[PDB]
């Protein structure tokens, strides 16, 4: 199919932070990409379509860049409302393909496992 | 305002068959493309099948092929999935999703809430080793 890759798997940031996710394609996909937010036990929610366009009433804080191969999604400021699994979806062809996902989380308790 | 309501998912035996339904609102249902996408425990999202306005062209994923059947009732603006030949790989939260525009090659504008389909008897039953 199209393979979609999501760098990285999980992260932990902090309120206020700027956070960046990488979604990479197999084919050249032009800019036929969608981001989704998914708070646990919720349906996915459309964030960005067409690589860059913000769905109506999303906050300009969520951002989407890239075309072809590499895509970037950025949150300029962390809000506790953004806790979630992020997804990218290609629509260059069928089967419509989603990427594994990027789980975004607060820094809490564990060493920032920095040994 | 899009309201996609889903029923019918429940625990089922392997070799079983379910009929999922998803009902839509606050959009011209009959002009839009509709898809079912599932989500396996310990897995991301897989689009399953798409149906085309008229209940015309339908497309399926290879996994789902001959086992699952997608049908729309436009007169009651409902979506159906007939899941034959159930295997554990089919265990998932099933979502009905609205195409952002009236075409397959689209993101999903609006999602339903999710129905769970547990295709499980009792894991696996082997004794000889």
């Amino acid at each position: 199919d199209i393979q979609m890759t999501q760098s990285p798997s999980s992260l932990s940031a902090s309120v206020g932070d700027r956070v960046t996710i990488t979604c990479q394609a197999s084919q050249d996909i032009s800019n036929y990409l969608a981001w989704y937010q998914q708070k646990p036990g919720k349906a996915p929610e459309l964030r960005i379509y067409d690589a860059s366009n913000l769905e109506t009433g999303v906050p300009s804080r969520f951002s989407g860049s890239g075309s072809g191969t590499d895509f970037t999604f950025t949150i300029s400021s962390l809000q506790p409302e953004d806790i979630a699994t992020y997804y990218c979806q290609q629509y260059q062809n069928l089967p419509l393909t989603f990427g594994p996902g990027t789980k975004v989380d607060i820094k809490r308790t564990v060493a920032a496992p920095s040994v | 305002e899009v309201h996609l309501l889903e029923s019918g998912g429940n625990l089922v035996q392997p070799g079983g068959s379910l009929r999922l339904s998803c009902a839509a609102s606050g959009f011209t249902f009959n002009i839009f493309v509709m898809s079912w996408v599932r989500q396996a425990p310990g897995k991301g999202l897989e689009w399953v099948s798409g149906v085309f306005g008229s209940g015309g062209n339908t497309d399926y994923a290879d996994a789902v092929k001959g086992r699952f059947t997608i049908t729309r009732d436009n007169s009651k603006n409902t979506l159906y999935l007939q899941m034959n030949s159930l295997r554990a790989e089919d265990t998932a939260i099933y979502y009905c999703a609205k195409h952002r525009v009236s075409y397959v090659l689209t993101g999903f504008d609006s999602w339903g809430q999710g129905t769970l389909v547990t295709v499980s008897s009792g894991s696996a039953s082997a004794p000889t080793l």
